[PDB]
């Protein structure tokens, strides 16, 4: 019987650093600069004249530490006490929350969208997603069959091939399989099953 | 319809999304830098307004 | 101890020398473009076509609610203000021969360094949010700006530590 | 040259275990090399839990489950599922 | 007098703000009728 | 107190032995294939048929971007480093049976054991990551690959405890 040939899809090749993909490069670039800015401003506010070294434990090391810990949502050891640093602390925290939640949501969304995929199968769904091109040998009996038949799915497929452009028809089976291979998908070809399962 | 040249009823691109981008989040950086500005503005007072 | 005063000058010198080139070169962005349909490079101010016989065919750029951000991008003030504030910081660290033992100008230099450092972060955010308006990529002047920012935030901390070592150290 | 922190082995395990979950433990590294570790481990955890949550949210929507046997030939490379035919008919004689 | 807790208005504001964004603040209520407000929020 | 100098050695030699046995044997993985499909088992180096007339026949494996990781899998450099570091650690603790009271041999020995563990981790991770590009299951040499790490870190902890117990007890 008449049957359909497609390009074998291979298997995916996930990148080793795929985990950054749900969040564009400029975000990661700006995060480090904002981290530096906030840490340095909290140091500079933290060590004005006490007028005594005990006046503020926030030396520059501890400032960097507190900023990192605040961003990682894992707590810290010394919170800021001056209103000056209090406010920036709060703000930074807010920013952190926004980023975290956003990232998580985006990942979830991408996964769901990548698993609704439902690849083309059963050869009847081809009627709908006509962005995958398909055609037949020219002048052949398959063409006469599509012209002569009178069933709505085949009526639609015929009307498409009769109206779509550029030409989907080809001169030879070798030309057909060459066109399939060179299209690397997105084009499908019609021929008899006993020919199809030999090319395989 | 049957000599039309566009997807008349279904055109769902259903794309692998363009990832989240800086255009969507820039407001948070906008408020952040202003928070640092206010922090410095108050820091120029908190320890030293009693100077004389 | 003591000798780090040299490093304040070395840092401020490096930052100022980098930022003039960063603001003053036509190589912030590489993209496809036009110069009346080919790979192209653009600065903040002007755009030039290349990759062919038209090498160095250039025109001044046209930038034209979102209008107010577009006007902020077009006035482009924040990069230049970064240079202005580092220049003021240079005028501050020049205070070697006046108001000795006070060092308050030295402390204010740290403020000028920090406020300069903020300016490039604002600038970059505005710039990216404007270019979001391609398979593009960033030219070396972008890295020059980032490096000048890093050196700006480097030198202020050391200058304030020097203020501590020269003033707080006298309090006992 | 440093004999002051409480980082006995068992205490270190307790810190790590706490730091896997988000419950902020009391002790801190207090030194430089300790904070080098404490930084990275945090990031590890932050990414793992995120991913797991995402995948959980995902699988609970599509809910597509098929293929016990399908291949119509792999019905012989197992002995859990029984299979047979009408007796005395030509379907048996074929075998 | 009763002094089991030291919370001031500004301090309490800071505690509540921090507690909202889950950043592990230092002080706790440390008495009766404070644990309730700590748990609910 | 006291006896710790003994038990470090037996554990170190046990870990060394079981690790070199793990590296040397054909039973890392079970799967299907053909030696020239049938149930099949593989070591790191070689793959051999069972359950049929060809049983005990073996073949080499085709090793050949992912090309660099495949080259890492081929060289197996990380478990080799783990083996050699574990050997040198055992040599150190054996050497510490003489020229005593320097105590720094044990300090090096702990670092040897810990770094052999770190070298085992990356090896195992790369070995798994290279296959997961089938009803497989892991064989007992994979569990030896785990036990090497499980005992190695404990021996390293015991080594450092022995170091802090032998040294500076003269003043504390």
């Amino acid at each position: 019987g008449i049957s359909i040939m497609i390009k074998k899809p291979q298997k995916s090749k996930p990148g080793v650093f795929s985990f950054l993909d749900p969040l564009a490069y400029e975000i990661w670039m700006c995060i480090v600069f904002a981290y530096i800015g906030v840490s340095v401003v909290l140091f500079l506010v933290s060590r004005f004249s006490p007028y005594s070294e005990s006046t503020n434990e926030f030396g520059i090391f501890n400032s960097l530490w507190f900023s990192l810990g605040a961003f990682m949502q894992q707590g810290c050891d010394i919170s800021p006490r001056s209103l000056s640093g209090r406010i920036v602390g709060g703000v930074w925290w807010f920013f952190t929350l926004i980023i975290i939640s956003s990232y998580t949501a985006n990942l979830a969304a991408f996964l769901t969208v990548e698993r609704m995929v439902s690849p083309i199968e059963s050869a009847e769904d081809l009627s709908k997603q006509t962005e995958i091109a398909y055609g037949t040998l020219d002048s052949g009996s398959t063409k006469e069959f599509f012209r002569r038949s009178k069933i709505a799915v085949f009526d639609k497929m015929w009307t498409y091939m009769r109206s779509a452009e550029p030409s989907v028809f080809v001169r030879t089976t070798a030309e057909g399989v060459a066109r399939v291979r060179k299209s690397k998908g997105k084009y499908a070809y019609l021929l008899e099953s006993t020919m199809n399962e030999y090319i395989e | 319809y049957d000599k039309g040249e566009c997807g008349a009823k279904d055109s769902g691109s259903k794309e692998k999304t363009s990832a989240l981008s800086l255009s969507n989040v820039a407001g948070v950086f906008y408020i952040l830098v202003g928070g640092l500005g206010l922090a410095m503005l108050v820091a120029l007072i908190e320890f030293c307004y009693k100077s004389r | 101890r003591g000798v780090q005063m040299l490093l304040t000058t070395v840092g401020a010198f490096a930052a100022f020398s980098l930022m003039t080139i960063a603001v003053g070169t036509d190589y912030w962005l590489y993209s496809r473009g036009v110069c009346k349909e080919v790979m192209t490079h653009s600065g903040l101010w002007r755009t030039c076509c290349l990759e062919g016989n038209f090498k160095g065919l250039c025109k001044q750029i046209d930038h034209f609610a979102e209008y107010f951000l577009r006007a902020v991008r077009a006035s482009s003030i924040f990069p230049i203000l970064s240079v202005i504030l580092l220049f003021m910081g240079g005028l501050c660290i020049a205070a070697s021969e006046f108001y000795k033992t006070r060092h308050n100008i030295i402390l204010s230099a740290g403020i000028f360094f920090v406020s300069a450092g903020l300016s490039n972060i604002i600038g970059i955010i505005v710039y990216i949010s404007a270019n979001a308006g391609n398979s593009y990529s960033y030219g070396w002047s972008f890295y020059f700006g980032a490096l000048s920012f890093i050196i700006a935030e480097m030198v202020g901390v050391l200058a304030v530590h020097m203020f501590i070592d020269r003033h707080k150290q006298l309090t006992g």
